[PDB]
C-alpha cells in the first residue's frame, strides 16, 4: 500500500509505511497543491494547484518513484476539487464558480485540452466556490456541492444540468458516494450530513435524485467523509472540527444507529507518572510539562527546538533521568530539584542523537532499552567510562507473508515493556517474544 | 583605439574606450554568426549582447565562478539559434567541445548552420527530456548550463547531470519563474528551486538575479556532488 | 483543427477573445487580415494576434508565430474564421486579426485581461 | 416567455406551458393554468434565445422539443417529456453574437395547431 | 526584556545575513527535509479558513 | 559479466571480472581511478561501423531502440556461458533484447550508472587504437548526420 498527502505547499509526500516517516517529498512543478486524487488504475496522481494549473505525476514505477507525466491546459482560477472519469478526464471544481472537464486520454488530440466548463449558480453577496466534485459511474454524472449550498448533477456526456438541490444553509466541504452509485451524501458548514437518492426503480429508470433525508449529527463543520461496503462491511465515516469521528450505516443512514468515537483514544501516551517523586508529565508537540502532586504543582516546562513532535518519553525510577524520544532524534535531561522548581541538563549522547526512537524504556536509573524506528533493538548504559558502542539485542525474524506485504508495518515491534531482566516484546501481527537482557 | 582588458572568467574580455562592451575572440575570423558587432585590435573580437542572451547577463551581473573555461567540456541545454552557443564555442577555443542541445527544427536549421562553421560545437537535434538517446554522441563534460523554459527544469538538469556530468563539475541554470507558479513573488519560485536541485544532488554555490537584462530571471550556479 | 494550430483556446476563452475583438471593432482599434497584423508586428503596435486554426492552407498564417516570438507578442489561435470575421464586423472571413495598442482606449481593461490569459497559455 | 403545448402522457392529456427565459442559462416552464413550476433547462453561457419545436410521435401523440442558443452559439435541444433531459447539443455554423433562434415550417409558437392531428 | 528575549531568538533563528550588496542566506539542514514534509504555505490555506469563519456565515 | 556501450566509433562489450558487479553498490567507490577502472573491465568485442551510412543506421536503430542487425550480431558473438549478465543503458532497448533471442540474461538498472559513467568517462583509455580527437571527430560527423537525417535538410 502507497499513502500520498498534501499539507498546504507545493509537495506530494509519498510515506514509508513501515516507518511512519516520509519516503519521497516530490515537488509538483507548479503551485500551491489544493487537491489530490489518483486514476482508476491508480497509475497517475493528479493535483490541483493555487495557480490554475493540474498536473499528472506517474506513480507506475513503483513506491518512492514519482514522475512528472503532464500539465494540463491552464486556467486563471484555483483548482479546489478533482475527480477522474476511469482513466480517460479529469474534472475539476474551481474557485471562480464552475466545473471544468479536461481530457487526460493519451494518443488522442484532445490530450490536456480543457473538453467543458459549467458555470453554478453564484451567490449574489459574495463569490461562489465549488468545493466537491464527485463523478458517479452508473448514471453518467458529476455531483457537485458548492458554498451556496446547492448540490447539482451533471450529465457528464453533454456537460449539461440535471438536477439542482438546495439543501445546505452554508459551505458543501464534502461529497461521497456508494458503490452503485444509489446514494449520494454531502456534508460541510451546515453541520448536517444529507442523503439523495435513487434507490427505486422508477427514479433509476428516470434518472431522478430524490433529497431522502438529512442528519444532524456534528457539533461543528464536517471536513471529510468517506464510505465503505462490503460483505461485512456497510458505512459512512464522517469527521471534521469537532474533531470526532462519526460512523453512520449507509444503507440504513436515516435509521440505522450511529457510533461517535472518543475524541482521544490513548493507544500510544502522552502521559506518564513517576511514583516516587510524586510527578505527572506531559508532552505536547515541543513541550513538556511537570507537575508534583502531594497541592498540585507546575515545577517545570520544557520547550524543544526541533520541529518534530514528541512522540515518546520516560523518566527513571528515581526521577532525574528524562528522556525525550522523536523519530528524528533523542535527547537525554538530567533534572535536578532546586527549590520548586527543577533545574534541567540536557547530556550529549552520540548514539541517541543520531538514534531515532519508536520505544524506550528503562531497566534502572542507568541503563535504557530503545526499539528504533528501524526495528532494531538495543541497550545503553548512558553514563559509562567512555562512548563504547550500545548493546545490541538478538530478535527472531518474523516470517513474510501476503499480509506483511500488503500493510508494511506489521512485522514490526509494536509493544516494548521490561521488568529486572526480563523484557517483552509485541509485534504489529500478534508475535510476543521475550527477551532475557 | 581601444583597449582589450581580460575579464575574471577566463576568455571574455572588455572593449575600452569612447564605447564600453563585452567581447569575446572570434574562432572564425571576417565572419559574424549573427548580427553583432567585431571590433579588430590583429585579432577580431565580437561583441556580446546581454539582452539578448543569459549566460553573461550572469557575467554583468558578477557571477563568482563560471565553471567554463578554454579547457573544459560544456553541455550547453536549450541551445535555440546558436546565437549564446557561439560565444560559449569562442569561449572553449579550439579545444573544448560545446554539445548543443535543441529540440525545435526551426532553430534546428540555424543551429547545424552555425555548427557547419565552428568546428567545436557539436549540435544535437533531440529531445532533452530523453538523455539516454544522444548517449552516443557525449561523452564526461565538465558543466551542464540549461536554458530551457520548462517546468521541471530542475528534473531535466537532474536526468542529464547524472548521466553525463563529472563528479565537482558546475551546473549552471536559468529559471525564469513565469514557466513555473508565476503567481507569487520569483523569490518563492527561485528557492523552491533551488530546493529542487538540492534534493537532485546539485549543491548550489550562488543566485543571481538578472535585473535589467531579465524580468524575474536568475542564474543558479551549483557543484554536482555524486557521493 | 490542424495540430500545427497552438495554442488553440477552448470555447469560453473564444467567447471573451470574440466579445474584445467585437469591442475593438467599434472603437476601431482592430486591423484585419494577416498582412495587416504583420505590419502592426513589425511595427510594434499590436497588443496580441488572434488567427483562425482553420485556414487553409495554415501556412498563410504560420509566419506570424515566428514574428510573434521574435518581438514577444501574445497570440492565440480561435477555430472558425467565419466567427472571426463576424467579430470583426466585414462580410468576409478573417484569418487573422490585430489588436492594436492605445492607452486612452475605453477597452484597455478587456484587452489586458484577456491579454494575461492568453500569455497563460503560451506558459 | 413564450407559450407551448406539453401532453403529460401519463393520461395523453395536452395542456400549456409558459417558458420563461431566465439568467444563469436557465429556463424555467410553468403550467399555464396552475402556475405550478413543472420544470427548469439550464444552458451553459449566456442564454440569448429559445423556441419550441414539436415531433409527432403516434397517432394523437406527440413529444416538445426546447432549443436553446447561447451567445456562442452552442444549441441545446432538451425533450419536456423526459423531465427536460437533453437530446442532443451542436453548434452553430459561423456563429457569433447569436440574438435569435426560430423553427419554421410546421407548428411554431407563433402559428399554434388546432388540433392534435393538425401538429 | 520579553521583547529583547524575542529579539534575541529572532537574530538567533534568522537564516539570512545581508553584506552589502550581497545576502548570504543559509542552506538548510539535509535531516529536516527528510524527516518532515515541507512547511505548509501559511496565507493561501490561511483563506480557506477565512471563507469558512466568514461573517456571512452567522457562526456562534 | 558482460556491459554493452555504444559509440560513436562503434558498439563495444565490456567483459566486468565480476558478474556480482552489477548488484554490487561499492562501483562509486571502486570505479574512481581510471586504472582501477581499465583493470576491471576488459574489451571482449569492439565491432565499428565501417561506412557512414551503417553508423547512421546504427545510430537511429539505437533512437528508435530497436536492436540493429549488426547489433544482433555482436550479441549472437555470446560467450558459451549460460544466463550472462548483460547490462543495457537503454530499459527498452533492455527489453528489444530480452525480446530477440538470448541466453545470455539481461539487467538494465540506476545501479549501473556508475558503471556507465566510468566507462564513459575513461572510453578512450580503455578502447584501443582510438584517439581523444579520432573519437570526437566521429562523434562530430555522426552529430551532424543524426541531425540532417532527422531534419529534411
Amino acid at each position: 500500500l502507497r499513502l500520498f498527502s498534501i499539507g498546504g505547499s507545493t509537495v506530494v509526500t509519498e510515506w514509508d509505511l513501515a516507518t511512519g516517516l516520509p519516503l519521497r517529498n516530490y515537488d509538483c512543478n507548479s503551485g500551491v497543491i489544493w487537491s489530490i486524487s489518483i486514476n482508476d488504475s491508480q497509475d497517475k496522481l493528479s493535483v490541483g494547484c493555487d495557480n490554475g494549473t493540474v498536473v499528472l505525476i506517474d506513480i507506475s514505477g513503483g513506491p518512492g518513484v514519482l514522475e512528472h507525466d503532464t500539465i494540463l491546459m491552464r486556467q486563471e482560477a484555483r483548482v479546489l476539487t478533482l475527480a477522474w472519469k476511469k482513466d480517460d478526464f479529469v474534472i475539476g471544481g474551481c474557485s471562480d464558480g464552475r466545473i471544468r472537464i479536461w481530457s487526460a486520454q493519451k494518443n488522442d488530440e484532445n490530450m490536456g485540452r480543457l473538453l467543458h466548463t459549467m458555470k453554478v449558480d453564484k451567490a449574489k453577496k459574495e463569490s461562489t466556490l465549488v468545493w466537491s466534485v464527485i463523478y458517479l459511474p452508473r448514471t453518467d454524472q458529476i455531483a457537485s456541492g458548492d458554498s451556496t449550498g446547492s448540490i447539482k448533477f451533471w450529465d457528464f456526456q453533454f456537460a449539461t444540468l440535471n438536477q439542482s438541490f438546495k439543501a445546505h444553509d452554508a459551505d458543501v466541504l464534502c461529497l461521497t458516494t456508494d458503490t452503485d452509485n444509489n446514494y449520494v451524501f454531502s456534508a460541510g458548514v451546515d453541520r448536517k450530513i444529507f442523503q439523495f437518492s435513487q434507490n427505486t426503480n422508477k427514479s433509476q429508470k428516470n434518472n431522478r435524485w430524490v433529497n431522502s433525508s438529512n442528519r444532524l449529527l456534528h457539533g461543528n463543520d464536517i471536513r471529510a467523509i468517506c464510505a465503505y461496503q462490503s460483505k461485512g462491511a456497510d458505512f459512512l465515516v464522517s469527521g471534521g472540527v469537532e474533531k470526532t469521528l462519526v460512523i453512520n450505516s449507509l444503507t440504513s443512514f436515516s435509521n440505522g444507529n450511529y457510533r461517535k468515537m472518543p475524541t482521544v483514544e490513548p493507544y500510544s501516551k502522552n502521559v506518564l507518572v513517576n511514583k516516587e517523586q510524586r510527578l505527572v508529565v506531559s508532552w505536547s508537540e515541543s513541550t513538556v510539562k511537570i507537575w508534583t502532586m502531594g497541592n498540585y504543582k507546575l515545577v517545570c516546562k520544557l520547550t524543544l527546538k526541533d520541529d518534530q513532535n514528541i512522540s515518546t518519553c520516560s523518566l527513571s525510577p528515581d526521577g532525574q533521568v528524562l528522556v525525550v524520544g522523536r523519530p528524528s532524534t533523542t535527547k537525554v535531561f538530567h533534572l535536578q530539584p532546586v527549590g520548586n522548581k527543577l533545574k534541567v541538563t540536557k547530556l550529549d549522547n552520540d548514539l541517541l542523537l543520531r538514534t531515532s526512537t519508536k520505544l524506550v524504556k528503562f531497566i534502572d536509573n542507568s541503563k535504557i532499552v530503545i526499539c528504533s524506528c528501524e526495528d532494531d533493538v538495543f541497550i545503553v548504559d548512558l553514563e559509562s567510562e567512555e562512548d563504547e558502542k550500545p548493546q545490541e539485542v538478538e530478535l527472531l525474524e518474523v516470517t513474510s507473508t501476503k499480509s506483511s506485504i500488503k500493510v508494511p508495518y506489521i512485522n514490526r515491534i509494536n509493544h516494548l515493556e521490561v521488568d529486572q531482566n526480563i523484557a517483552v516484546i509485541s509485534r504489529g501481527c500478534g508475535v510476543v517474544d521475550i527477551l532475557d537482557l | 583605439k581601444v583597449v582589450i582588458e581580460p575579464h575574471r572568467h577566463a576568455g571574455v574580455y572588455i572593449a575600452r574606450g569612447k564605447e564600453d562592451l563585452l567581447v569575446t575572440k572570434n574562432m572564425a575570423p571576417g565572419e559574424s554568426v549573427y548580427g553583432e558587432k567585431r571590433i579588430s585590435v590583429k585579432v577580431e573580437y565580437r561583441v556580446w549582447n546581454p539582452f539578448r542572451s543569459k549566460l553573461a547577463a550572469g557575467i554583468m551581473g558578477g557571477l563568482d565562478e563560471l565553471f567554463i573555461a578554454p579547457g573544459k567540456k560544456v553541455l550547453y541545454l536549450g541551445a535555440a539559434s546558436g546565437t549564446s552557443v557561439s560565444h560559449v564555442s569562442d569561449v572553449v577555443g579550439p579545444e573544448g567541445v560545446v554539445y548543443a542541445v535543441e529540440f525545435s527544427h526551426r532553430p534546428g536549421r540555424e543551429l547545424i548552420s552555425m555548427a557547419k562553421k565552428r568546428p567545436n560545437i557539436i549540435p544535437i537535434i533531440e529531445d532533452a527530456r530523453h538523455p539516454q538517446k544522444y548517449r552516443m554522441l557525449i561523452g564526461m563534460v565538465d558543466c551542464v548550463f540549461a536554458d530551457v523554459a520548462q517546468p521541471d527544469q530542475a528534473r531535466i538538469i537532474a536526468l542529464n547531470s547524472h548521466m553525463f556530468l563529472k563528479d565537482q563539475g558546475g551546473v549552471v541554470i536559468s529559471i525564469k519563474a513565469n514557466c513555473i507558479d508565476s503567481t507569487v513573488d520569483a523569490e518563492t519560485v527561485f528557492a523552491r528551486e533551488v530546493q529542487k536541485l538540492r534534493e537532485e544532488r546539485i549543491k548550489p554555490l550562488e543566485q543571481l538575479t538578472l535585473e535589467p537584462y531579465e524580468r524575474d530571471h536568475c542564474i543558479v550556479v551549483g557543484r554536482y556532488m555524486r557521493s | 483543427p490542424n495540430p500545427k494550430a497552438f495554442p488553440l483556446a477552448d470555447a469560453a476563452l473564444t467567447q471573451q477573445i470574440l466579445d474584445v475583438v467585437q469591442q475593438a471593432a467599434n472603437l476601431r482599434q482592430l486591423k484585419k487580415g494577416a498582412n495587416e497584423a504583420t505590419k502592426t508586428l513589425n511595427r510594434g503596435i499590436s497588443e496580441f494576434i488572434i488567427m483562425a486554426a482553420d485556414c487553409e492552407p495554415i501556412e498563410i498564417l504560420l509566419h506570424l508565430p515566428l514574428l510573434c516570438e521574435d518581438k514577444n507578442v501574445p497570440y492565440v489561435f480561435v477555430p472558425s474564421r467565419v466567427a472571426l470575421g463576424r467579430a470583426c464586423g466585414v462580410s468576409r472571413p478573417v484569418i487573422a486579426a490585430s489588436i492594436t495598442t492605445n492607452d486612452a482606449s475605453a477597452i484597455k481593461t478587456q484587452i489586458y485581461a484577456v491579454k494575461d490569459k492568453i500569455e497563460t497559455l503560451l506558459i | 416567455f413564450k407559450v407551448a403545448h406539453l401532453q403529460n402522457s401519463q393520461t395523453n392529456s395536452v395542456h400549456g406551458i409558459v417558458l420563461l427565459q431566465g439568467n444563469n442559462g436557465w429556463i424555467n416552464i410553468l403550467h399555464s393554468t396552475s402556475g405550478l413550476w413543472l420544470m427548469g433547462c439550464k444552458i451553459e453561457g449566456v442564454i440569448t434565445d429559445f423556441c419550441i419545436d414539436y415531433q409527432p410521435i403516434s397517432r394523437g401523440k406527440f413529444r416538445t422539443i426546447l432549443i436553446a442558443v447561447n451567445a456562442y452559439g452552442e444549441v441545446w435541444e432538451f425533450d419536456l417529456n423526459k423531465n427536460g433531459h437533453v437530446i442532443r447539443r451542436w453548434k452553430d455554423q459561423g456563429g457569433v453574437g447569436i440574438t435569435k433562434i426560430q423553427v419554421g415550417g410546421g407548428t411554431t409558437t407563433t402559428c399554434p395547431a388546432l388540433q392534435i392531428s393538425k401538429i | 526584556i520579553k521583547t529583547k528575549k524575542r529579539k534575541t531568538l529572532k537574530n538567533l533563528r534568522k537564516d539570512s545575513v545581508k553584506r552589502g550588496k550581497f545576502r548570504v542566506q543559509l542552506l538548510s539542514t539535509t535531516q529536516d527535509s527528510k524527516t518532515l514534509p515541507p512547511k505548509k504555505e501559511s496565507s493561501i490555506i490561511r483563506s480557506k479558513d477565512r471563507w469558512l469563519n466568514r461573517k456571512a456565515l452567522n457562526k456562534g | 559479466a558482460y556491459v554493452l556501450t555504444e559509440t560513436s566509433a562503434g558498439y563495444a562489450l565490456l567483459k566486468a571480472s565480476d558478474k556480482k558487479i552489477y548488484k554490487s553498490s561499492s562501483l562509486i567507490q571502486d570505479l574512481d581511478s581510471s586504472d582501477k577502472v581499465l583493470k576491471e573491465f576488459k574489451i571482449a568485442a569492439f565491432s565499428k561501423f565501417n561506412s557512414a551510412a551503417n553508423a547512421l543506421e546504427e545510430a537511429n536503430s539505437i533512437i528508435e531502440g530497436k536492436v540493429s542487425s549488426q547489433l544482433e550480431k555482436l550479441l549472437e558473438e555470446i560467450k558459451k556461458d549460460k544466463k550472462s549478465t548483460l547490462i543495457v543503458s537503454e530499459t527498452k532497448l533492455a527489453n528489444a533484447i530480452n525480446k530477440l533471442g538470448l541466453n545470455f540474461n539481461v539487467v538494465s538498472d540506476a545501479v549501473t550508472l556508475d558503471i556507465y559513467r566510468a566507462i564513459k568517462e575513461y572510453l578512450p583509455e580503455l578502447l584501443p587504437g582510438m584517439s581523444d580527437n579520432d573519437l570526437s571527430k566521429m562523434s562530430l560527423g555522426l552529430a551532424h548526420s543524426i541531425g540532417r537525417h532527422k531534419l529534411k535538410f
